[PDB]
């Protein structure tokens, strides 16, 4: 069965903004975010046709402060892969990354294996850079993920993101048994 | 007219409900297995609403 495979579910998480929410609109509509306020639970699947076969990714661009933790955390349960999105501009967020993680773990552990994705967004501010992206791929180096550069500003690597945590969760539901 | 979208614009508003209720719920600390996969089967749902408002 490959049913479970032609259908990805990936939660986007951050410190509050970073730019959660224009990548997901970029990588559905090619379209900056002029004006699109909501995203606390409102978010939109995509429809991407993958060398013959039409897959759905189910997003969820999902509110993260303290209130909505319904949104959150309790939304983590139903979710393969995950996004981690910062900016370098915030060393806060970046030290979050790793509560995030353990805020997943605490709702998943018990399953196959989780897909992690951290993702850089603002490799358009440079000198604003607050933490080093040296230590931020060492991290990726710690946890045996990738660590990308994006930017809804410039529009690079927007693809890769997406696509590659997508195919990730095919192994994922493939399991191993090995 | 709003004929179809009338129908439409009200089960958007059920399952806004449905969502809405199982958020205000959970953040209260109670959640449950059920009302995960049932809050992200009504999400999808809501979006899919979204489709059927600007489809009639
Ligand atoms: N990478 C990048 N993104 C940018 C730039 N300028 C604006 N954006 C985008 O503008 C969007 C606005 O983010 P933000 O203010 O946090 O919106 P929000 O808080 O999610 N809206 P709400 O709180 O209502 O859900 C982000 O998605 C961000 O990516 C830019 O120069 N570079
Ligand atoms: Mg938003």
């Amino acid at each position: 069965g490959q049913s479970s495979l032609a259908l990805h579910k990936v939660i986007m998480v951050g410190s509050g903004g970073v730019g959660k929410s224009a990548l997901t609109l970029q990588f559905m509509y090619d379209e900056f975010v002029e004006d699109y306020e909501p995203t606390k639970a409102d978010s939109y699947r995509k429809k991407v046709v993958l060398d013959g076969e039409e897959v759905q990714i189910d997003i969820l661009d999902t509110a993260g402060l303290e209130d909505y933790a319904a949104i959150r955390d309790n939304y983590f349960r139903s979710g393969e892969g995950f996004l981690l999105v910062f900016s370098i501009t915030e060393h806060e967020s970046f030290t979050a990354t790793a509560e995030f993680r353990e805020q997943i773990l605490r709702v998943k552990a018990e399953e196959d294996k989780i897909p992690l994705l951290v993702v850089g967004n603002k490799s358009d501010l440079e000198e604003r850079r607050q933490v080093p992206v040296e230590e931020a791929r060492s991290k990726a180096e710690e946890w045996g993920v990738q660590y990308v550069e994006t930017s809804a500003k410039t529009r690079a690597n927007v693809d890769k993101v997406f696509f590659d945590l997508m195919r990730e969760i095919r192994t994922k539901k493939m399991s191993e048994n090995k | 007219g709003s004929e179809t979208q009338a129908g439409i614009k009200e089960e958007i508003r059920r399952q806004e409900f449905l969502l809405n209720s199982l958020h205000r719920d959970l953040q209260g600390g109670i959640k449950d297995l059920s009302k995960e996969e049932r809050l992200w089967e009504v999400q999808r749902i809501l979006t899919a609403l979204k489709r059927k408002l600007r489809e009639a």
